[PDB]
């Protein structure tokens, strides 16, 4: 094809750059034309691109003034493959003015995607375009706000849509309408000729349309076949450029290796990627600074950092999500003047930092002016290494020197530090780590409450102590950190125990909690400085025992057979322990006896069917008055049931048709020692009626009297759909109509059927139907008697 | 064992007991009782020296 | 009355009551009375003791762990006034760790001149909340009364009250000392002059109580001075003042001075005379004259040196500072340490302030209530010969409220040796410290970490420079701000602007809630600027900015801040009208009640409301109203355009009325028992392109009438040959809404009555009604019309024969 | 703010002269908003 | 929270020790395991 590569590019602010498309044939990209305001129609009747044929990604038109027919500018544009779909769409034309007709008679098919037409007050000729012939999918279109909405198929008044026969669904029809080649699409120079195809249905190769790409040619953009040489050349071109680094996988030149694949230096193939294996992120200046969440947004998925990181957060879980995927830093790490940094826990997966590029002063980790920093990591388990460098720790008011000491003992930088590398009097000035352990005497738990009692503790001056503080919260899993965000960890204050001079233990009992949960608890002292003599205990995990579980949820019962009832339910809202089993009781619901005394034959035939410094200052004031007084004063010289196990549904058999049943449902999380079963949930369900139950079984016995009086005795269906409210009798005499009568339950009981008197001479008939709760049954056989 | 105010008086009048506490005249000297028994532990002789007669 | 009895100088009782008999015959104490350390006592030993003679105490009263005492009312039945010349740890009356003490019983004490009362750690004391200290002391807030039986327990203070009562905070309560006495309260005209039983005012000079109103001679205690029973405000010569409470002849002062000089007591003072006062020693600038004890002004500038034991003294209370009263040169070091919570500046500058030179160092540690060092009124020099450890001269440590350090517009200072030290002063700005650094002349004697860069003034505002808001714009909810750029000498020092804003319903907003926004510094026109978000319309907001700079220890860049600016967002369409309810009180009137919108969005100019009449259901005209069930009712893609604009932009008439100020509406002239649609809106702007909120809709049906259902017009019948009777009667063409059916009750002469249904289609299509198969005989036909409201009135019986 | 409503913002601050991913998903800070003005429009 | 609905807490804290009635200090004041300890009598 005579033309250029034509990478995707856009035209705005004028039509001058449009002339750049004069020497092009096939666009390898997307075209976006928008913001033509100073445009007139007469300036566009002399512009044409007959050489332009193929548009790869998609085409967008917006705010076009002057254009009325695109047939001139785009006469020979054949196919929009939609290799890069514009959000599942390949053509978007929005807010056109003066554009009245489509004009593109040369569009046969779009490989994937759909079209979006909106706000075109002038566009017409939309009812003469067959999208099914063009696009294989016509359910994704959205064409509104046009002139047509405010059969022969034709593009323009002089150009038809070339309506292909039903056989030529995608092959295409020539001038005589004959189907083209299978690889031919829409139109062809010669029918059934792959070389003469105007468009390639699947792939293009040296003027011939083919379904697949034979080796060594790989599927390029799902539109052509390109060998390894050109794909590698494009990859190298992107390598030394700004990018879509082309890689080869599954015979496809895809812009990036997919999940679990690695780019190989030797070959363009995407090998299996070792483990999570996400990526490596670079740093030309090796100093990218993290100012907030937005600056760390680009760091998503980065693991290996080929530079230096400088955090300065002038502010929680946001940086936890953005970070935490990093392992190694080639350069040095610096944290500077970050106000809202409680701990460095988020920076989880680190195990080594090279520090090849060193902070000025030959430093590898540089922490400075960090106010709220309280923890670095859980060094009892977490591992961190430093290849080389020095450390700087100045003006960190809440990091006591124990963490700094653990720094070099874990990183193996004992001798790497020098004098004054770590400040002594400036770090941990507010941190009060006094490493005085507290031991819990004994702990007991109940389903609702738990009791806490620990060993007593007293500073050298017993007046210094100012009560304890108990911290607790729910722990999902066995691990928890004592330093949450800048929150949680519900606290209760404890009055200091009275000096017993035996020894009382302080103790505390909580108030309310969730049964069968894992609770993290720990106690911290609260003393007043004069030195510091604080105390805290290790995080104690307690498991509240179980109790009666909650009620079952969503009890739904359906009827699938006259004896089978299906029952389905949900696990209870509060399991309160591993649920051992379910108890299901079904009890036959007695039918309403009132129907047995209501004469439904009369009116009513309808039948239903079924803030703190002040306290410390006060304590110190009281103490300093006591000391003054002491200095001055002294002077020297049953029902059926079932045990459902590990299942949420059951099928119950042996139930009479159309019989109500009450289901009592309980959940029991204990099996042998007096099962703790919740209060039940109740549901009423009834089977469907039997088809033959309402039909009368038994011939009608008729007795004729001298005065033409007939007594009717018909055997009722002793097993009806529950019961029979009344019987309908349709009796007809020869030469007369089918008279109707109603026999109530009382009427059937006392009259033993029916008692008709005063019958006209002739041959009568007797048809009787029973009306159960299901409805009418079957009429009896006609008893013909001559009176 | 270091004892401080409040309980210190209870410690007194037991080690001292019976007789009162010597008190002639003001005539604080900065080492009275608290920096001698509350700040640092004190033996029985120091408590005894605050008795009146012996 | 006079003072019959001795003066019994200050004393203390310990370890046995046998010494207490030394209070036998004295009515005034010239010092401090202490009763303490009582163990082997029981209440039966205390019942006998009583001291009616004692009236007034000079210095203070201290009770500390006296067992077996339950009430002082027997012990001190005539204590009236505590002078408080020399307090006990800024306290005038101390009750510390009293066991078995049930009630104070001091029903006679009336005025405490100077000091405060501290009672605590009793665990047995009540009758405390039933007392009024405001009429006893002058500064109530200086008190400290906690940890008794009253607070933790609930000792019921049952007492007569009969007895006067008054308000403390917001409710009245009786003011009683014991179960048998109550605080004596008299009208405020006699503020302190005293008041007799009947309320007559005592003498002006008098204090507390008197026997004869308006007579100094018959008083029990007087505020100014005392002399020869009949006390006077200021006695003339040859009587010289003495201990602020009494004046004596020169012979008394002279002989006591001789008694002090010959008997070399370590505590006695060589009393001298100065301004007719026999004070222990006159201040600097005077020399005691051997001939006459009055000290004459010396011919030289010799200050009164105040030699300090062990070269150091701690100041923690009023009585600690009072030892330095009158001293001007200190031969030692000073350590201010006031563990407090209540102001102590006044007494400090009263006792201190005359100090000029400190030979040693000065150290202010742990002081909490301190607000300024101004009480060192005349301090000029700090020699620092006894330099503090670490080679420091001026020391400051953890002063939570130290705000101003000195008034540098006028005050001089001089530090000879040593270097300063400041740490943990959250309310002290570095400007004051550097101003000392300039004034004291110690600029070249400072090193690293001697002045903490961050701890000093952690949360303060001393930028001392201003910013101007160049351009402010207000809108629906966005507020656009732009201010002049600020540049320190080094632009790298500027770390960024930071903005504060908060809704301001009133003008009174303090300086320095308070929503914070961070601002990136601008690059070096291009005013920094920032725009607002989430502003409630028609609300006033206070806004101001601030600058963040580096440490700037070598330089003096303190940043800048702008004054509080109040801007109110513009108005808008209001919320939905609230509580829209409609009730028909009549057949033609309807009342509507509504509440103002939850979001007024501006001053509500008015309300608008449209009323209209609905149309009855068409099916109601073609329904069978006598079949069963005849009961008549009675009344993604969203971002598809988003990135489209992203690519496009690319980086470079029903009746109504105007209801004013009224939430209740009454409308007349409407069809009775007819549904009506009401829709009401609120409009907070009417003349300039009237703006109204969304429509609040409701429906209401007027009350039904009575004669509308009833049938109007006579009954006509036509009988054919087949005894078939067609009945014609004009229907009530104006019913309550409409009539669904007519009941025709026709009966024979002496026979039963039958009911016939005539629905709307039965009456219209058949043109009336027709009864078929009627045997000859007299009849009686009544017609009832059933309308939407209910049933009508039966027509008159139709008497006819067929 | 987001698409449609950020249009009010950009007529606000621009006067008489990427998107949506920066103000819907991210914060809206007037730093990008001012420089997004199309002066040669 | 006081008498009637706190009996479970009283039998919880001391186990099998028993107690004597008085609660005016726990539905207006609060319970803190000290009064709960001393209320139960051995």
């Amino acid at each position: 094809y005579p033309g250029e590569v034509c990478p995707g590019m856009d035209i705005r602010n004028n039509l001058t750059r449009l002339h750049e498309l004069e020497n092009c044939s096939v666009i390898e990209g997307h075209l976006q034309i928008l913001l033509m305001f100073k445009t007139r129609p007469e300036d566009f009747r002399d512009l044409s691109f007959p050489k332009l044929i193929m548009i790869t990604d998609y085409l967008l038109l917006f705010r076009v003034y002057g254009l009325e027919s695109l047939k001139d500018l785009f006469p020979n544009l054949t196919v929009i493959r939609g290799s890069r779909l514009f959000f599942n769409y390949a053509l978007v034309i929005f807010e056109m003015v003066h554009l009245k007709e489509l004009g593109l008679y040369n569009l046969m098919n779009i490989t994937r995607g759909s079209v979006r037409i909106e706000k075109n007050n002038e566009l017409c000729y939309l009812a003469t375009i067959d999208w099914s012939r063009i696009l294989d999918s016509v359910e994704d279109n959205y064409i509104v706000l046009n002139k047509d909405d405010n059969v022969e198929r034709c593009w323009t008044h002089s150009h038809c849509q070339k309506v292909c026969p039903t056989i030529c669904k995608s092959h295409g029809c020539t001038a005589e309408g004959l189907c083209c080649h299978s690889e031919c699409l829409g139109n062809c120079s010669q029918p059934d000729d792959p070389t003469k195809c105007v468009a390639c249905r699947n792939f293009y190769l040296d003027g011939r349309c083919v379904e697949t790409c034979p080796p060594p040619y790989y599927h390029f953009q799902d539109w052509r076949c390109v060998n390894f040489s050109f794909c590698q050349d494009l990859h190298h071109k992107c390598k030394n450029s700004r990018c879509h680094q082309y890689v080869i996988h599954n015979n496809k030149c895809i812009p990036e290796c997919p999940s679990g694949y690695t780019m190989n230096s030797s070959n363009l193939l995407c090998t299996p990627c070792l483990g999570p294996c996400p990526k490596v992120c670079h740093l030309l200046e090796g100093e990218k600074t993290i100012d907030s969440v937005t600056s760390a947004q680009e760091l998503r998925g980065c693991t290996v950092i080929n530079g230096s990181l400088i955090i300065n957060i002038r502010g929680a879980a946001e940086l936890e999500a953005n970070l935490g995927l990093i392992e190694e830093i080639s350069g040095y790490l610096k944290i500077r003047r970050s106000y809202a940094l409680v701990s460095l826990s988020f920076f989880r997966k680190l195990r080594l930092i090279r520090g090849e590029t060193l902070e000025i002063g030959n430093y590898s980790f540089y922490a400075l002016d960090n106010q709220n920093l309280r923890q670095l990591w859980d060094w009892s388990k977490h591992n961190l290494t430093i290849t080389q460098g020095k450390l700087f720790f100045h003006y960190n008011p809440k990091l006591c020197l124990s963490e700094i000491h653990k720094m070099e003992e874990v990183s193996g930088t004992k001798g790497r530090q020098e004098r004054n590398d770590i400040a002594l009097k400036t770090n941990g000035d507010q941190a009060s780590c006094e490493n005085e352990l507290l031991k819990f005497s004994y702990i007991r738990t109940s389903f609702d409450k738990i009791l806490l009692r620990w060993e007593p503790y007293w500073p050298p001056d017993f007046r210094d102590l100012l009560g304890f503080m108990l911290f607790y919260k729910e722990a999902p899993y066995q691990n928890v950190t004592e330093f949450d965000g800048q929150n949680s960890w519900t606290v209760v204050d404890i009055d200091p125990p009275l000096r017993s001079n035996s020894q009382n233990h302080p103790g505390w009992l909580m108030r309310g909690l969730k049964p069968w949960t894992q609770y993290a608890i720990f106690v911290k002292t609260l003393v007043t400085f004069s030195r510091t003599y604080g105390a805290k205990s290790d995080i104690i995990y307690v498991q509240t025992d179980a109790t009666n579980p909650s009620v079952p949820l969503d009890p739904i019962s359906v009827s699938n057979s006259s004896s089978q009832i299906i029952l389905k339910w949900k696990p209870p809202s509060d399991p309160n322990g591993n649920i051992t089993h379910y108890l299901v009781f079904w009890e036959r619901q007695a039918e309403d006896s009132e129907l047995f005394e209501l004469d439904y034959c009369l009116k009513g035939l309808k039948l239903p069917s079924r803030q703190i410094l002040k306290e410390l200052e006060e304590s110190s004031f009281r103490k300093t008055f006591e000391d003054y007084l002491h200095n001055v004063v002294f002077v020297p010289r049953h029902r059926p049931f079932e045990k459902v196990v590990n299942k949420e549904s059951l099928v119950i058999s042996g139930l009479r048709h159309f019989t109500g049943y009450r289901i009592e449902l309980q959940a029991c999380n204990q099996d042998t020692p007096e099962e703790r079963c919740s209060v039940a949930a109740y549901v009423s369900a009834r089977t469907m009626p039997e088809a033959k139950a309402d039909d009368i079984v038994g011939p009608v016995t008729h007795e004729i009297f001298e005065n033409n009086v007939v007594h009717l005795m018909w055997q009722e269906p002793k097993e009806p759909n529950g019961l029979i409210v009344l019987y309908e009798v349709s009796y007809r005499r020869y030469g007369d109509e089918e008279l109707h009568l109603c026999v109530s339950r009382k009427h059937f009981a006392l009259e033993r059927g029916c008692r008709l008197r005063g019958l006209s001479p002739g041959n009568y008939s007797v048809r009787i139907r029973a009306t159960s709760l299901a409805g009418n049954g079957s009429w009896t056989e006609p008893t013909y008697f001559y009176v | 064992e270091t004892l401080c105010g409040g309980e210190l008086v209870d410690t007194l009048q037991f080690v001292c007991g019976d007789r009162g506490f010597y008190f002639s005249r003001p005539a604080r000297r900065s080492r009275g009782i608290v920096e001698e028994c509350c700040f640092r532990s004190c033996d029985l002789a120091l408590l005894e020296t605050y008795c009146a007669t012996p």
